[PDB]
């Protein structure tokens, strides 16, 4: 109290489209609503103060709307760089409160990932542990499947994954997966492979290496 | 030149206290308020309170009262926020922000990461990933706590770079990947060095990445 509520938690749009982001103030706050843009690993950036008032330096395509309770953030013609999370804020009554955020995704033509596999360093092997890393580079959409196989044995539960934020220029994603094994386990097998499934690939792609080759 | 520079990342034992700092510049520190905002991991913004450095008058959000404490230091142009009897739930990024006139904030600090854990700090290990286009990178493994900064060639190489978000291992340590795509013919000409900095353990490491054999 007061509660700001923005409601699509996530939104996927095409560049050039018009985007409307809603914010429901659960109490009449007149034109005392504020909009912020926060991009990955960044502090918030004020887009619109007071419901619909301009902010210097902010691109003209951004605009605000609404009064009392229901509010709207609008992007005229959306650009790839508008990717990120959008917060609204109570600017009328303390305690100051923020909406939960709407994350904006930018659509693009389907792009298949570039796949690269990396063997463990001898430097790590000495420490008794072996990490094998599979890189999926610049793909769209985000949905991708990474499968680790060791001597055609499917691996499960011994790998961790991590996707990047959507690129601000080409709207692609990149993924990194690490298969971790003990030194003993690693040297008792030969063929290490990561299998990648993606909408941009007509058939699954496999990159591999034979240990010690 | 309005600049807000916040203190580095923190690791805090539960129940203990930490005093975060916000230094102001580019304006006359005396004149405008300074607010503090918390963002818990993968979540939204929650307001904490404000303080007028002109005299020292403060009002807080009051679920953060038996928790937060705000002070200023005009002689050094700096605001502080002491966090008391910390819980693992208090783990978050803490932003400071300068009002100009009302409840909206056009100026933010970069944020300060605070990790609440009984665990000790451990520096990472940096392992080479090593490969028309080639991919190479660094595996920054087994460190605590977040964050780690990673750059390539002292910042001179930014194109094609992807630094992935760290993953939390079963061991209780973080592991991070940072890669860059380069032409394979440059692997003989150009040197490639990932610059890894983990300030919670004061660890700076420069790792040159090479093909083997």
């Amino acid at each position: 109290d007061i509660v700001m509520t923005q409601s699509p938690a996530t939104l996927s749009v095409t560049p050039g489209d018009r985007v409307s982001l809603s914010c429901r103030a659960s109490q009449s706050i007149s034109d005392y609503l504020h909009w912020y843009q926060q991009k990955s690993h960044e502090s918030p950036r004020l887009l619109i103060k007071y419901a619909s008032q301009s902010i210097s330096g902010i691109p003209s395509r951004f605009s605000g709307s609404g009064s009392g309770s229901d509010f709207t953030l609008s992007i005229n013609s959306v650009e790839p760089e508008d990717v990120g999370v959008y917060y609204c804020q109570n600017g009328h009554s303390f305690p100051l409160t923020f909406g939960a955020g709407t994350k904006l995704e930018l659509k693009r033509t389907v792009a298949a990932p570039s796949v690269f596999i990396f063997p463990p360093s001898d430097e790590q092997l000495k420490s008794g542990t072996a990490s094998v890393v599979c890189l999926l580079n610049n793909f769209y959409p985000r949905e991708a499947k990474v499968q680790w196989k060791v001597d055609n044995a499917l691996q499960s539960g011994n790998s961790q994954e991590s996707v990047t934020e959507q690129d601000s220029k080409d709207s692609t994603y990149s993924l990194s997966s690490t298969l971790t094994l003990s030194k003993a386990d690693y040297e008792k097998h030969k063929v290490y492979a990561c299998e990648v499934t993606h909408q941009g690939l007509s058939s699954p792609v496999t990159k591999s290496f034979n240990r010690g080759e | 030149q309005v600049q807000l520079q916040q203190s580095g990342a923190e690791l805090v034992k539960p129940g203990a206290s930490v005093k975060l700092s916000c230094k102001a510049s580019g304006y006359t520190f005396t004149n405008y308020d300074i607010n503090w905002v918390r963002q818990r991991p993968e979540q939204g913004l929650e307001w904490i309170g404000w303080i007028f450095p002109g005299d020292g008058s403060t009002q807080y959000n009051e679920k953060f009262k038996g928790k937060a404490t705000l002070t200023t230091d005009t002689s050094s142009s700096t605001a502080y926020m002491q966090l008391s009897r910390l819980t693992s739930e208090d783990s978050a990024v803490y932003f400071c922000a300068r009002q100009t006139t009302a409840t909206w904030f056009a100026y933010w600090g970069q944020g300060t990461l605070v990790t609440v854990s009984a665990a000790s700090t451990k520096g990472p290990s940096v392992f080479p990933l090593a490969p028309g286009t080639a991919a190479l990178g660094c595996l920054v493994k087994d460190y605590f706590p977040e964050p780690v900064t990673v750059s390539w060639n002292s910042g001179a190489l930014t194109s094609g770079v992807h630094t992935f978000p760290a993953v939390l291992q079963s061991s209780g340590l973080y592991s991070l990947s940072s890669v860059v795509t380069v032409p394979s013919s440059s692997l003989g000409t150009q040197t490639y060095i990932c610059n890894v900095n983990h300030k919670p353990s004061n660890t700076k490491v420069d790792k040159r990445v090479e093909p083997k054999s």
